[PDB]
């Protein structure tokens, strides 16, 4: 349900700002999440899976 | 919005990196590509603190979890890891944290070269903010370096880096007596007393007693002239006022640098070689 | 007996409530030069709406000048003044360009207020910052060299001509300017002490801010004996655009 | 490159200024200003004169004695012998009376002389605190100085003075010694269960932290325009310059929000003053009201906990 | 006006920032359907 | 019922940027709580815990 | 009172609304903060389970 | 503004606020139906 | 006293409006977190159930 | 005079600024008198 | 044992001032002594007086 | 005379570059969110 | 499924420029996606394979 | 093809110096690296331990 003149806020909201601020936004929000699932059990890193490198070593 | 009087120096260029990519301000910041790379770094920087108190040391479920802002502490890893990574729950979240502290600092910096660009000032500041930077990294990276161990950097934690700063003191029995120290502190005082002294006169003649004109030059000499005889002049006193800041800051990096680097003793002993003299 | 509440807890709180009534205190006082704001919100309202923020601004405190100069008032009502500068872009917040020459607009680190039309006095009331040729008690400090006589490059390491006298600050003696006779125009120019380097040795003053073909219009002084307030910025200001504007390398960026 | 403006290149000279005249019941200056070409250097050459009526002579006098009082029991502590004077010098001291004394005059052989120095340097500084009053008035300035300088001297009463007579000791003043006072500093933090943990101990630090901070900002905020005469600040103040204009802008654009040029002085008066405000707050409170600062951190909920990694028996519980 | 706009100016961007936030809401109130039925935490 | 006439009061264009920036920091607020408490959905091993299976 | 409108002659009404709402989001983060600090706390009282218990 | 802006204002201005209390009593009333503190 | 509205003929009825409300909102935050560190507590008092303990 | 308020505008806002503080006064008695019933201090 | 001429105490001190002053004197001197009373015997606020209510839950 | 400097068809132009770009980046990112749960399922 | 126009991006962003800034943004996420991978099972660099150099000596 | 049109829009001599300036410091890094790990071949005592030798 988008309003038809919903285009009209690129009227209101500069394009080059508004660009910059969702690249910067979503790469700050790319890192935090990577890093709260890594300090978590569903760590893909550290859970010797397939198999633990350390052990075979 | 902008000064009243502002408009008429926002001008295009000056820029070390980026040119007009980021070449614009968002209300009253001035951006640039050192605002863009510097912004990132802090909003991550800030919302790695925030995960770290919203798991504590031991996980969210334990006792030690707290959101109380005195008591919040995000801790280096231990001293084993040495010049490694930690993993993220052992202190590599204190690691990142630091390089993140360290790239919104310098990307701070370089702004502020940007800015003193445009506006076609000496570039003063951004010189004397490189000196805290380089007490940071001091602490951060160039003690701990030397030291063989990231681990030796202090917590982030509003009350838990006052336990490190006691506890690192203290290895040397009575802190006070490092020399370097003893100068970098004379420094802070020497600072805080010219600062007041200056803040006190120009308030004194711009705001003279009633039914008196505004103050003059020659007053303002005069007046310490009358009390110390001797004036240090208006320019001067700012030069002053920067040498002393900058001092303690150097003085203060020198002095934790030496405290384990260069020196492992108490420091009260260091002392004795003046004691030792064949002169007494 | 035991209680929470202690003495030493009453006092910080109480200390939080000075504090902050102690910071507003100081934005107000932060308020009287630059507001109310330009913006585009007051220019859409007709003006209705004036930007101040939080706290709003302090009534008017006055300074009474020495020798009967008049009254200045903080804050105060200026009036608008055309800036010499097309904008980059039309998206708000983005930077302008200045019309025409660079270092003749006005604009950007060229640009300056106009201050008063008179000079800075010396406490007993006389022109404050005069050439040597007229405080004639003026000497330079044995030990030092005699900037007079010396020839001054630009940014290039081309001469732009020779110091043909010493300004000074009459009341805390110290150089505020040197004057240039410029050999293109045979002008003499005031060229502030802060933009300037000595070479003692090779007798040579050196300005990097602007190249020698420069001083062919740096501002010029109304009274070759005194120099105003409004004169001091115009000419201070002028050096400075060359710090952005007197080479291409200068706009940036480096990479 | 550019000229920093740290160091003068070439100085001038002209015939030295005797000062503003003063209002009637002043007395005269004394000295002959004289030129220092190494000052000069850095700042202003000249050298005197100096204002001394009664206020200034009284104080300096009070002053002298008190100063003489020290270095003469420091020399005796190490039998007169100057060169262990030298030797031992950062390490001698003029010490408090015993505590069996109590706040009664102490016989002259042990600790009358600490009363004495004490009671006649704090005559010393309030006469000086009257000089600073008397040469803004005399001169028609505002109060700015002797009002921050009180807020130190208040401090140091409370050091020395308050707090000892509050907790019924001289025992419990400071030393006159430089090793000996930095004991007392360390000790007075262990005595009291951490200085850390101290509230206004943290703002104070907050504050001289602050202090440096602002006069590094300040000062080469100032430098950076003095390619505009931004030192001379009277006359940004009254009539504002390109020097105020680009120095409000640096930082508007860097940090958000800016300050004028009147009101910087504002910011920095403050912050220096709380400096020693909050000091004299927080010892006035340590022993009076708070015995161990880290338990009053504990009881109000401020002090981190941390994983137990070491642990000792108490003997005394055992 | 205060703001400039015009009273239909502020009418039209009314109609597009009250069906906005309508639309938002609706996907808050989802969410926290699904959250109530995943894990009630009341 | 002359509610839209707020837009001739607030700003739209900072009033839309406020509620951006809010909700945003909001959001980010509410799960960081959310995870800090035993409805932390990351760390509760369900429906299995994965370091269990290495 | 019947001229109490009068007060939007006073006080700006542009003003006083951003300060309504600045200062109502800021008391419901506060309350909210202040209730589960105490023993209110309806997100760790293990209620209507513990959700931690069924790992 | 206007005395006639005043009176426009002022009404709109009530009615929303006691809209706001409205909810506030609603919030307060489930939360003393679901958990009651005194 | 009947002419004590002349109050508002010295002091500026906008800035003492702001000022009262802004010192009502200090006072009143300040008494209740007073009430707070005392018996008088009404949040921790479990009553009239103690939540925590359910659980 | 001083303010800038006339003789009447100043005994209008009087009036209004009474009956106001009157008003507010009110809701302090009925909240410490309820205060009072579920929780007397004295 | 009141002075007829008093009132002229402002021609002399700014009448405004000194209201505005003893205004905010009294405000600090209420908190003041309120805190003091506090901290003595006769506390009234901590003092399970007429019940110690946190013994009731 | 937009704040922006845009024209109506402009704004409109830019919109439907800037819709279908965002869905395409959503679209990854769902892509992403089922291989993750078909990998690890989270709740 | 891209855009015929999404060459007219640089009409908005300066095209120098933007190949600055990936560059400089790709070195530092290689730096860090080396040092997050190091902190874990999947460190190279200290699993003694293929031997253990320190137990050598 | 048209690779070369780089140094139409990079400066040549900043890009070559920005090049030297991070690899002289990447080395550094990477040696610090490789010296804190197993493969440390300082103090590995390979091919003898000097100390232990007196
Ligand atoms: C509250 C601030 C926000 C107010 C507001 O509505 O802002 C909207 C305002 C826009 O409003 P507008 O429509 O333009 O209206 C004009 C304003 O109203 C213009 O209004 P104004 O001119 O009144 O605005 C100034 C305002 C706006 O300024 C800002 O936007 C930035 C403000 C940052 C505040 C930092 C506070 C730090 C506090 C630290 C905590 C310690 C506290 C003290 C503890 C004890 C210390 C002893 O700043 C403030 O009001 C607060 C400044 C004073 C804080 C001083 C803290 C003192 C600490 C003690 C120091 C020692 C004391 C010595 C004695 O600004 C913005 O939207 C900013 C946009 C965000 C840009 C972010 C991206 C920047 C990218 C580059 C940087 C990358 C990083
Ligand atoms: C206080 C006060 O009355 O300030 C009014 C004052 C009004 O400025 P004005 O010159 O009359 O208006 C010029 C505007 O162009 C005039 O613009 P306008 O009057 O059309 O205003 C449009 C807009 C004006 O919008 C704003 O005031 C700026 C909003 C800031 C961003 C929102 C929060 C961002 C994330 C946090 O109003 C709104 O957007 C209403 C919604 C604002 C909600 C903001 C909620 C902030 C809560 C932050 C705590 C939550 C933490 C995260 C959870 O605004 C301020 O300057 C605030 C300064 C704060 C000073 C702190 C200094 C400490 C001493
Ligand atoms: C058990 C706890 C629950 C959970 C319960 C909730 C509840 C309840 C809510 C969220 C909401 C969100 N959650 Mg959650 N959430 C969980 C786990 C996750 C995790 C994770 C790694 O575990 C991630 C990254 C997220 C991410 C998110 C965001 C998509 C969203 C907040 C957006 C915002 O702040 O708007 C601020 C930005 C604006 C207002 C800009 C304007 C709107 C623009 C146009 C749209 C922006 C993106 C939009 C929200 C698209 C997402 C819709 C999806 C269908 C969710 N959740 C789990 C499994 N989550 C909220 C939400 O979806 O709101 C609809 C919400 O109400
Ligand atoms: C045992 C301890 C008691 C308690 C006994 C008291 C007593 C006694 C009083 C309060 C008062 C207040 N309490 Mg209490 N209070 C308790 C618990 C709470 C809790 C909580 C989470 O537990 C909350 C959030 C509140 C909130 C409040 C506010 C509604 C009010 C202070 C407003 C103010 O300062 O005006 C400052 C703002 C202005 C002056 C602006 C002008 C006023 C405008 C026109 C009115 C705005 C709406 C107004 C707040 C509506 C509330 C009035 C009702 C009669 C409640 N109390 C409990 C249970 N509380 C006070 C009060 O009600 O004042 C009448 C008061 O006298
Ligand atoms: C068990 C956990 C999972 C896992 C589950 C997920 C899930 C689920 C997702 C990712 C997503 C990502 N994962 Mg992961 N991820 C895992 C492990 C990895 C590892 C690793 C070392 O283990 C790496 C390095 C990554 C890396 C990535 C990124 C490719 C991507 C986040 C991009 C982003 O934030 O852009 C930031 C966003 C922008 C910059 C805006 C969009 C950019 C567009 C395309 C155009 C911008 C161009 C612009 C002009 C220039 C940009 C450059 C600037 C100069 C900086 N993942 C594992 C195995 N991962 C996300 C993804 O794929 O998104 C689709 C995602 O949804
Ligand atoms: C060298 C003399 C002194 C000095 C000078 C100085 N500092 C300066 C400047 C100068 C000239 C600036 O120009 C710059 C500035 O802009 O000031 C307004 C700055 C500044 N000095 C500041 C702080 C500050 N300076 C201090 C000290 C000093 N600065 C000296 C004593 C201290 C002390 C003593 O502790 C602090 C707290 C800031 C106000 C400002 C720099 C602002 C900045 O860099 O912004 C970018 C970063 C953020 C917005 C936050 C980043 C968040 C991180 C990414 C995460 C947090 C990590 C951090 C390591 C955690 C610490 C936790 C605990 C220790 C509590
Ligand atoms: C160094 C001493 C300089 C000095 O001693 O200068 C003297 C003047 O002292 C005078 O005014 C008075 C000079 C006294 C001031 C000396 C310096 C004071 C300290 C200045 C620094 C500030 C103190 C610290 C502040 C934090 C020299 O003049 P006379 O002694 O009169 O004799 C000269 C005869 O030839 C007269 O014909
Ligand atoms: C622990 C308890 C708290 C401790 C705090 C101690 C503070 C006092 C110690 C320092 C002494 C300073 C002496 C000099 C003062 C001075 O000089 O002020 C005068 C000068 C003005 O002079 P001028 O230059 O304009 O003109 C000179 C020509 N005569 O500056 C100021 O007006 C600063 C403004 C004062 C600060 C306002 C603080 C208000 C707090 C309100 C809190 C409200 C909360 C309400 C809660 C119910
Ligand atoms: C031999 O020496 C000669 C003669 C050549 C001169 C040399 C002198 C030298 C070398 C002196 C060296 C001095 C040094 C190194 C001093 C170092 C001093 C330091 C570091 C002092 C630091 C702090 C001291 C403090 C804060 C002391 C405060 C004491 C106070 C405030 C006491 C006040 C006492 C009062 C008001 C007493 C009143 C007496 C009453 C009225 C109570 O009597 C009943
Ligand atoms: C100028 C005069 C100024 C007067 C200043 C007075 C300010 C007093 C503010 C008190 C701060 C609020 O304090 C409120 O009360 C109780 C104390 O019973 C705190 O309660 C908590 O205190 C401590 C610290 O963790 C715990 O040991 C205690 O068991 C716990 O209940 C609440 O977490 C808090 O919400």
């Amino acid at each position: 349900t988008m309003n038809a003149n919903l285009y009209k806020i690129w009227l209101i909201l500069d394009p080059r700002r508004v660009l910059v601020s969702i690249v910067a936004f979503q790469i700050v929000l790319g890192l935090l999440i990577h890093m709260i699932v890594l300090s978590t059990d569903l760590n893909w890193l550290d859970d010797n899976i397939p198999v633990s490198y350390q052990a075979l070593g | 919005a902008m000064l009243s009087f502002e408009k008429k120096y926002r001008v295009r260029g000056g820029t070390l990196i980026g040119g007009d990519l980021f070449d614009f301000w968002v209300g009253p910041f001035y951006v640039g590509f050192f605002g863009v790379v510097g912004f990132c770094f802090t909003l991550l920087g800030v919302l790695l603190i925030v995960w770290g108190a919203t798991i504590g040391p031991t996980g969210p479920t334990s006792d030690l979890q707290t959101y109380n802002l005195w008591r919040i502490s995000i801790a280096p890893p231990d001293l084993s890891y040495g010049l490694r990574m930690a993993p993220l729950t052992e202190g590599g979240l204190w690691q990142i944290i630091t390089i993140c502290a360290a790239g919104a600092f310098i990307s701070w910096a370089l702004r502020e070269v940007e800015i003193c660009r445009k506006l076609g000032i000496g570039f003063h500041v951004p010189f004397a903010f490189s000196f805290a930077i380089g007490a940071y990294l001091v602490l951060v990276f160039v003690r701990p370096l030397l030291m063989g161990a990231w681990g030796h950097g202090f917590p982030y934690g509003i009350l838990s880096h006052l336990d490190w700063v006691s506890n690192v003191g203290y290895q040397f029995l009575h802190f006070h007596y490092n020399p370097a120290h003893m100068l970098a502190i004379s420094f802070f005082f020497t600072n805080c007393l010219a600062l007041s002294m200056h803040g006190s006169l120009i308030l004194s003649v711009t705001n003279p007693q009633k039914g008196e004109p505004v103050k003059t030059s020659e007053h303002e000499n005069t007046f310490f002239r009358d009390i110390v005889g001797y004036s240090i002049g208006a320019l001067a006193i700012h030069r002053l006022g920067l040498f002393l800041a900058l001092s303690a800051a150097f003085w203060s990096a020198v002095c934790i640098l030496i405290s384990g680097p260069f020196w492992t003793r108490g420091w009260p002993e260091w002392w004795n070689w003046w004691l030792e003299l064949p002169l007494w | 007996i035991t209680h929470y509440i202690d003495a030493a807890q009453i006092t910080i709180w109480a200390f939080w409530l000075f504090f902050f009534g102690l910071i507003i205190y100081l934005r107000r006082e932060d308020k009287r030069e630059g507001y109310p704001l330009d913006s585009d919100r007051t220019e859409r309202s007709g003006g209705r709406v004036k930007v101040v923020g939080f706290p709003d601004l302090p009534d008017p405190k006055t300074f009474v000048l020495p020798h009967n100069g008049g009254t200045v008032v903080a804050p105060r009502v200026e009036a608008p003044v055309a800036v010499n500068a097309t904008p980059f872009s039309p998206a708000p917040g983005s930077p302008l360009v200045p019309n025409g020459d660079p270092m003749l607009s006005g604009f950007g680190p060229a640009a300056s207020p106009d201050r008063p039309k008179h000079c800075d006095l010396t406490f007993e009331g006389l022109p404050k910052i005069v050439p040597m040729r007229v405080a004639k008690e003026f000497s330079i400090a044995e030990g030092d060299p005699d900037p007079r006589g010396m020839t001054v490059v630009g940014l290039d390491g081309e001469v732009a001509g020779t110091v043909s006298d010493v300004w000074v600050d009459r009341s805390e003696p110290q150089i505020r300017y040197l004057e240039v006779e410029v050999a293109a125009n045979k002008k003499k120019v005031l060229l502030p002490i802060g933009f300037s380097r000595f070479d003692k040795k090779a007798r040579k003053v050196k300005v990097d801010a602007i190249k020698a073909a420069h001083f062919a219009n740096v501002p010029t002084l109304s009274n070759p004996d005194q120099v105003t307030l409004y004169e001091e910025d115009k000419v201070c200001a002028y050096y400075a655009g060359g710090k952005l504007y007197a080479t291409a390398e200068r706009a940036g960026p480096l990479l | 490159p550019e000229y920093q403006n740290i160091f003068t290149a070439v100085q001038v000279r002209a015939p030295a200024y005797p000062g503003v005249p003063l209002p009637k019941g002043n007395l005269p200056r004394i000295g002959r200003p004289i030129f220092s070409y190494w000052l000069g250097k850095i700042g202003d050459a000249q050298i005197g004169p100096i204002y001394l009526g009664l206020t200034g002579t009284l104080s300096i006098f009070f002053g002298l004695v008190a100063i003489s009082i020290i270095g003469f029991n420091m020399l005796a502590s190490v039998h007169w012998d100057v060169f262990q004077f030298l030797k031992h010098f950062f390490w001698l001291g003029l010490e408090p009376p015993p505590p069996q004394y109590g706040l009664r005059i102490p016989p002259l052989s042990e600790g009358g002389w600490w009363l004495m120095a004490g009671l006649f340097l704090t005559l010393s500084i309030l006469l000086w605190w009257v000089r600073t009053y008397k040469r803004a008035e005399a001169l028609g300035m505002s109060q700015h100085l002797s009002w921050a300088f009180a807020a130190a001297i208040f401090f140091y009463l409370v050091l020395g003075f308050i707090r000892p007579v509050m907790m019924g000791s001289w025992a419990k003043a400071v030393p006159f010694g430089i090793f000996p006072h930095l004991d007392w500093t360390a000790a007075f933090s262990i005595r009291y269960g951490n200085l850390y943990y101290n509230p206004f101990h943290m703002l104070s630090i907050a504050f001289l932290y602050g202090s440096a901070l602002l006069f590094a900002m300040h000062g080469a905020t100032i430098l950076s325009v003095s390619r505009f005469g931004g030192d001379r600040e009277i006359d940004q103040i009254t009539h504002r310059g390109t020097a105020a204009e680009r120095a409000a802008l640096f930082w508007r654009w860097t940090m958000g929000f800016n300050v004028t040029m009147e009101s910087i002085h504002r910011w920095a008066w403050w912050c220096a003053v709380l400096t020693v405000i909050t000091a004299g707050i927080g010892i006035l409170l340590s022993g009076t009201v708070v015995d161990n600062w880290y338990l009053w951190a504990v009881k109000h909920g401020m002090a981190p906990a941390y994983p137990e990694v070491v642990t000792a028996v108490n003997p005394y519980e055992t | 006006s205060l703001t400039g706009l015009t009273d239909d100016e502020a009418k039209e961007f009314h109609a597009i920032f009250m069906q906005s936030m309508y639309a938002w809401f609706g996907l808050v109130v989802i969410a926290h359907l699904l959250a109530w039925l995943y894990r009630p935490w009341l």
